[PDB]
C-alpha cells in the first residue's frame, strides 16, 4: 500500500481519490491518503470550495516514484510533485500515519470497480495523450481541449487522443466509400488496431481513460472521444468476438459508476441509441443494454 | 450552409455551382407476381446535374444493369449518384469544376461528402427549396434518351436552350422551374399547353418550343394558372 502525503490544506477543497471523494476545510489538519492500492493508476483530483470552476487532478502510478501535494499560492492549486529522497519522504509519511492525519483509500475488498474502470490503463499511455516529459503523473482539468477539438489552441496543454473522423480519407478507403462509411470494419481493424494502437488493450485504454477524464472533469472533448471509440466498434460488423465481450464489460462499469445527475451531459443519445438498438453490435453488448435500459430508460 | 428563402441570388453569380438531383436514379414500376406476391421492375434512370448560371445539364444515364444483383437499392442509389458526381467533376479541368454542388434531398449529403474527400473545398450543400427537377422525365426529348438507352451514358444538355441570349440566368431558371412545377402537377395539361400551338416548334437542336418573349409571357402565364387550378382541385377552393 501507498501513500500521497499532503505538506498541507490552505484552501477549503473537495480532494477525490479514483471514484471516492471527501471536503477538506481551510486550513484543516489533513496530511494526504494512505493506503492506496498497489497495481493501478490512480487518479488524486481537486474542486475548490470557492470556485468550482476548473476541476482539475493528477493521474498517477506509486510505482513510479514517491508523489506528494503542496499547494502553490501564486499560481491558485494544488500541485503534485515527485520527491526523490526516498528517505526524507518515508520519513515525511511515517510522522503523517503516526499523528493519523490521513484518510485512507476506503476500498471494500469486495469491489472490484476501480479495476474494472482501468484494467487497460497505463501510466506509459496517459503520459503520451497528456504531454509534459519532465514529470512522471500527468496533470488533467475541465478546460483542455483535444488535438481534434484544436483542429476545428495552446499545443502543450491539449489531450492528444488518437483522432478518429468517420468522414476522413483515413476512415475511407478510395473506391470503397459506400462500404468503408457503412461498416467500418476497415477503419477499426486495419487503420486503428492493426495500424495505430497496435492490439485492442492500447485501444480500451484510450477508451478508459477518455471515460475517466469526461467523469472526474468533465472535460469535454474526452466525452467526444469517448462517444467516438465506443461508436467506431458498434458501427463494424467486423469484430473479434473477445473485444465485443470485453466492450460489454467495460461499458458496463462505466454505465454503473456514472453519477446518476450527470447522464444529461456525459451520455449522447444518438450514439448510444445508435450503438445499443440500430447498429451491427445492437445484440452483442447484453449487460450494458441491461443497465442503460435500467437506469437511463429516458435518453433512449 | 443550406440555400434557402434568403440566399438564392447566390445562383446567378460567377461561382461555378451545380445542382444535383437523384429522384429518377432509381425508378420502379411495383406488379403482382404470378402467385400473388408484389415485386419490383428497375427500368432507366438519370442523375440531374445542372449548372443554373449557364444551363448546362449533364445527364447521367442510369442503366438497369448496374443494379443487377445488388441490396437496399434506394440507399445504392444515393451512393452510385455520388460516385457518379465525383467521377464527372474529376473529368472537368480544374478551372470548370464546381466550388459548391447543391443536392436536392438530405440524404445525398454525406454519399457526396465522402465521395468528394479529395475535394475538400468543394462545398456540398443542402437547401430549404422545394425544386422540381423530379419532373426532367415530363420532357420528351430527356425521357426519350434515357429510355433508349441500352448501356450506361452521358449526354449534355442546354436546358434553357437559347434563352440566354435574350433573358439573364435569372428569369431563366425562374421560366425553367415554373415550366418544371407545372409538368409535375398536371404533366397532361402543362404539355397541353406547351404544344397547343402548332405553328410553334420545338428545334431539332432544342428541348421546348421557340416562343416569342410575347408568347413566352403568355405561356408562363397559363402555366401559373395550371398550378393555381391543381392547387384549388387539390385542396379544393
Ligand atoms: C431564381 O431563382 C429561383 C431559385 C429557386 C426557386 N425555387 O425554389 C425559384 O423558382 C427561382
Amino acid at each position: 500500500m501507498n501513500t500521497v502525503p499532503f505538506t498541507s490544506a490552505p484552501i477549503e477543497v473537495t480532494i477525490g481519490i479514483d471514484q471516492y471523494s471527501f471536503n477538506v476545510k481551510e486550513n484543516q489538519p489533513f496530511h494526504g491518503i494512505k493506503d492506496i492500492p498497489i497495481g493501478h493508476v490512480h487518479v488524486i483530483h481537486f474542486q475548490h470550495a470557492d470556485n468550482s470552476s476548473m476541476r482539475y487532478g493528477y493521474w498517477f502510478d506509486c510505482r513510479m516514484g514517491n508523489f506528494y501535494i503542496q499547494y502553490d499560492p501564486k499560481d491558485g492549486l494544488y500541485k503534485m510533485m515527485e520527491e526523490r529522497d526516498g528517505a526524507k519522504f518515508e520519513n515525511i509519511v511515517h510522522n503523517f500515519k503516526e499523528r493519523q492525519m490521513m484518510v485512507s483509500y476506503p476500498k471494500i475488498d469486495e469491489d472490484d470497480t476501480w479495476y474494472n474502470l482501468t484494467e487497460f490503463v497505463q501510466m506509459d499511455k496517459i503520459r503520451k495523450i497528456v504531454r509534459k516529459d519532465e514529470n512522471q503523473f500527468s496533470y488533467v482539468d475541465s478546460s483542455m481541449t483535444t488535438v481534434q477539438e484544436n483542429e476545428l489552441s495552446d499545443p502543450a496543454h491539449s489531450l492528444n487522443y488518437t483522432v478518429i473522423n468517420f468522414k476522413s480519407r483515413e476512415a475511407i478507403r478510395p473506391g470503397h466509400e459506400m462500404e468503408d462509411f457503412l461498416d467500418k470494419s476497415y477503419y477499426l481493424n486495419t487503420v486503428m488496431l492493426q495500424g495505430i494502437f497496435k492490439n485492442s488493450s492500447n485501444y480500451f485504454g484510450e477508451l478508459q481513460f477518455a471515460f475517466l477524464n469526461a467523469m472526474f472533469f468533465g472535460n469535454y472533448g474526452s466525452s467526444l472521444q469517448w462517444h467516438a471509440m465506443i461508436e467506431l466498434i458498434c458501427s463494424s460488423a467486423t469484430v473479434p468476438k473477445h473485444m465485443l465481450d470485453k466492450l460489454d464489460e467495460i461499458l458496463y462499469y462505466q454505465i454503473k459508476t456514472l453519477p446518476e445527475q450527470y447522464s444529461d451531459i456525459l451520455l449522447n443519445e444518438r450514439v448510444w441509441n445508435i450503438c445499443l438498438y440500430s447498429s451491427f453490435q445492437k445484440n452483442s453488448l447484453h449487460n450494458t443494454e441491461k443497465i442503460m435500459e435500467n437506469k437511463y430508460p429516458e435518453l433512449l | 450552409g443550406a440555400m434557402n428563402s434568403s440566399n438564392y441570388a447566390e445562383l446567378f453569380n460567377n461561382d461555378i455551382k451545380l445542382f444535383v438531383d437523384d429522384t429518377n436514379v432509381y425508378r420502379v414500376t411495383v406488379h403482382k407476381t404470378f402467385e400473388g406476391n408484389v415485386a419490383t421492375k428497375a427500368i432507366n434512370g438519370c442523375i440531374f446535374t445542372l449548372n443554373p448560371k449557364t444551363g448546362h445539364l449533364f445527364l447521367k444515364i442510369i442503366h438497369t444493369s448496374v443494379w443487377a444483383g445488388q441490396k437496399r437499392l434506394s440507399q445504392l442509389a444515393k451512393w452510385k449518384t455520388a460516385e457518379e458526381v465525383s467521377a464527372l467533376v474529376r473529368s472537368l479541368p480544374k478551372e470548370e469544376q464546381p466550388k459548391q454542388i447543391i443536392v436536392t434531398r438530405k440524404a445525398m449529403l454525406d454519399p457526396l461528402e465522402v465521395h468528394m474527400l479529395d475535394f475538400p473545398n468543394i462545398a456540398i450543400r443542402p437547401t430549404e427549396l422545394r425544386l422540381p427537377f423530379s419532373a426532367a422525365m415530363s420532357i420528351d426529348k430527356l425521357s426519350d434518351v434515357v429510355m433508349k438507352a441500352t448501356e450506361p451514358q452521358m449526354v449534355l444538355f442546354n436546358i434553357y436552350d437559347d434563352w440566354l441570349d435574350r433573358i439573364s440566368s435569372y428569369t431563366a431558371f425562374s421560366r425553367l422551374t415554373l415550366l418544371l412545377r407545372a409538368l409535375k402537377t398536371n404533366e397532361e395539361s402543362a404539355k397541353m399547353i406547351l404544344l397547343s400551338d402548332p405553328t410553334i416548334t420545338i428545334k431539332s437542336y432544342h428541348l421546348w418550343p421557340s416562343f416569342t418573349d410575347e408568347q413566352w409571357i403568355t405561356i408562363e402565364s397559363q402555366m401559373r394558372d395550371l398550378i393555381l387550378t391543381e392547387y384549388g382541385r387539390k385542396y379544393n377552393v
